[PDB]
RNA sequence: GGUUCGUGGUAGGAGAGCGUUCUAAGGGCGGUGAAGUCAGACCGGAAGGACUGGUGGAGCGCUUAGAAGUGAGAAUGCCGGUAUGAGUAGCGAAAGAAGGGUGAGAAUCCCUUCCACCGAAUAUCUAAGGUUUCCUGAGGAAGGCUCGUCCGCUCAGGGUU
RNA sequence: CCGAUAGUGAACCAGUACCGUGAGGGAAAGGUGAAAAGCACCCCGGAAGGGGAGUGAAACAGUUCCUGAAACCGUGUGCCU
RNA sequence: UUAAGUUAGAAAGGGCGCACGGUGGAUGCCUUGGCACUAGGAGCCGAAGAAGGACGGGACUAACACCGAUAUGCUUUGGG
């Protein structure tokens, strides 16, 4: 597994991050190394979302930051990113078997060189 | 006829530009192009105007088709030095060269 | 009246310079290692002049020997007896005729062996 | 630790025989017409080359 | 004018000269192109001198004499320029991420959210010291160890009761 | 007598900038053209910069702009490797 | 065809020569400034506030020069 440039702490906060991003906007632009990380921890969390149980939701709780997504409106209660997981993103994967990202390659970055790539699901 | 486009007294060490520059020396004008936008490095879009310019210059000025132009020369010329000085350890300064480039680009038609 | 440095210095390095074309690299362009370069090859040539009349005659020498034992003389027997003969011929000359015209030399050759 | 010698000419230029870029590995597409990194999206069209993203 | 004997050379003695700037006198060259500068396969025993062509765009040779800031390769010389080392060392303690925006251009500016760091401080005042760095608008040459649309930077206007 | 490294330290807003607690130390830096006639207009470019067009004897005189040596940096190629 | 032998050509880059550029500011030409003198004049200023400054004054004014709240000038006499 690639250490990203950063400590365990660092690199599990940045993980934890990049899932959250995909899993609230379906689609973002990151490095080529954060990406080939990213799609292993991604395709983890929809799994536990297609699983589906108590135990699977408190796994993905786990990891999953704590971020609103958006107010859905009834008295307006707003949606977590963990209940978009179970409710929205993992139920329209239900009969693919793994596989649910793929990384496009964009080209390198001006400030950096750096190799870009759009992460995104389906 | 030949169509040239300067550009003089660019902050770009001539060294950088010319790593670049040496990759689109005699290339078709569609291709040399490709060649800048796909290199990452900073002397590609500076040389690209350059490059562009001389294609505007060929086609505006000369009336020669766009379609049928290849870089005949294209080199980089030392431009005047930004002298600077880095303080370095034990009070004493260290000179900087800014370094600057004159990007000459010459398309002919064939 | 003040004389400032003008022109002469200039003249002067650039003849010693072109006197260098051809060196490498530095040794035609730079005045200190030009002048070095070109007062060196001054003293090969003045060396050169005397080891090349030196060079040609063991030329002629060797080429001479290698015709007279064609003939089964020895270049020293040859010298000897075309001393003894009278002839004056040069080995330049010789060596000349052992390329050139090899009945001639032979000829010579010939009144060396009756000479002998 | 320093240079004992100034390089020559000569020997900084065979020492950068090799200090060079590579040209791109690149070609036409069909949709777009234009040049394109292989195994890249073509933004000309602004997608994949002729695949629709 | 010829015979004879000579002609390696450091310190050093002796001699004859080359060239530079200036003066005088004489005689000249030059916008039909002066000096300088570049080039060349020419001339003289040397120092050196011409000629031709390019560049240059207004002064300069020659003769005789005179006078000297009169000739550079070395002084760890002085000053300037430019190399080499080299696309090398370094880029100065530290946690960021994505989305949205702005823009010719964005890892680097703005906003959002999450994350992380200080918390007897990395917070809040105040004195010294600095002296406009403060605010707003515009800018992105240079400065900022990268970038830059940004800034303690540049330019305008302001602002201290 | 000097002719911009000379001549004053100072031909130029110089005892300035800058350095120093201070006394004090102390620079660099002249030249568009006869005349601004200082490049309308078009073109690439965000600009810088350039290419045309035009002015001029000249612009390879284009607002730090007479000349423009050498080091040094490049492009091309006759011979060699 | 097999065998044996000989010889060519090649340039990633490099060298020499040449051509053309860039950089740089030597050189020549030039002079606004200096240097040394000669002849003549003059050799002092200050409580009637000096030398030397500071801050001000223009339609807009950062600087220099000029001027002092009468401030980028006032009066007068001559020149033109
Ligand atoms: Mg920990
Ligand atoms: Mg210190
Ligand atoms: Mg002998
Ligand atoms: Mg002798
Ligand atoms: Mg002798
Ligand atoms: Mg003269
Ligand atoms: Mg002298
Ligand atoms: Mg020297
Ligand atoms: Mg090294
Ligand atoms: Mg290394
Ligand atoms: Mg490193
Ligand atoms: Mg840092
Ligand atoms: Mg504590
Ligand atoms: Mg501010
Ligand atoms: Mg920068
Ligand atoms: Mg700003
Ligand atoms: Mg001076
Ligand atoms: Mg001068
Ligand atoms: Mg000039
Ligand atoms: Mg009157
Ligand atoms: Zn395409």
């Amino acid at each position: 597994y690639r250490k990203l440039g950063r400590t365990s702490s660092q690199r599990k906060a940045l993980l934890r991050d990049l899932a959250t991003d995909l899993i609230v906007f379906e689609r973002i632009e990151t490095t080529e190394a954060r990406a080939k990380e990213i799609r292993k921890v991604v395709e983890k969390l929809i799994t536990s979302g297609k699983k589906g149980d108590l135990h699977a939701r408190r796994q993905a709780a786990a990891f999953i930051r704590h971020e609103v997504v958006e107010v859905v409106q009834v008295k307006n209660r707003p949606v977590y990113a963990l209940q978009k997981l179970f409710d929205d993103v993992a139920p329209r994967y239900a009969e693919r078997q793994g596989g649910y990202t793929r990384i496009l390659k964009k080209g390198p970055r001006r400030g950096d060189g750096a190799p870009m790539v759009i992460i995104e699901l389906v | 006829t030949s169509a040239k486009a300067v550009a003089k007294t660019v902050r770009i060490a001539p060294r950088k530009a010319r790593i670049v520059i040496d990759l689109i020396r005699g290339k078709q004008v569609g291709e040399a192009i490709a060649i800048l936008k796909y290199t990452p490095r900073s002397a590609s879009p500076i040389i690209e105007k350059v490059l562009k310019s001389a294609i505007a210059n060929a086609e505006h000025n000369y009336d020669l088709d766009i379609n049928n132009l290849v870089v005949e020369e294209a080199f980089v010329d030392e431009g005047p030095t930004l002298k600077r000085f880095r303080p370095r350890a034990q009070g004493r300064a260290s000179a900087i060269n800014k370094r600057t480039s004159h990007i000459t680009v010459v398309v002919s038609e064939v | 009246p003040r004389v400032k440095g003008g022109t002469v210095t200039r003249k002067r390095r650039k003849k010693i310079v072109k006197l260098a074309k051809g060196y490498y690299g530095s040794k035609h362009l730079l005045f200190k290692v030009a002048n070095q370069a070109v007062m060196k090859s001054y003293q090969y040539a003045y060396r050169d002049r005397r080891q090349k009349k030196r060079d040609f005659r063991r030329l002629w020498i060797a080429r001479i020997n290698a015709a007279a034992r064609m003939q089964d003389l020895s270049y020293s027997k040859l010298m000897h007896g075309l001393k003894l003969a009278g002839i004056d011929i040069n080995r330049k000359m010789l060596a000349d005729l052992a390329v050139n015209d090899i009945a001639s030399f032979n000829t010579l050759a010939d009144s060396a062996k009756k000479a002998l | 630790a320093v240079p004992f010698r100034r390089t020559s000419k000569a020997k900084k230029r065979k020492r950068r025989t090799h200090v060079k870029l590579q040209l791109p590995g690149m070609n036409e597409c069909s949709n777009c017409g234009e040049y394109r990194l292989s195994h890249h999206v073509c933004p000309e069209c602004g997608q994949y080359d002729g695949k629709d993203v």
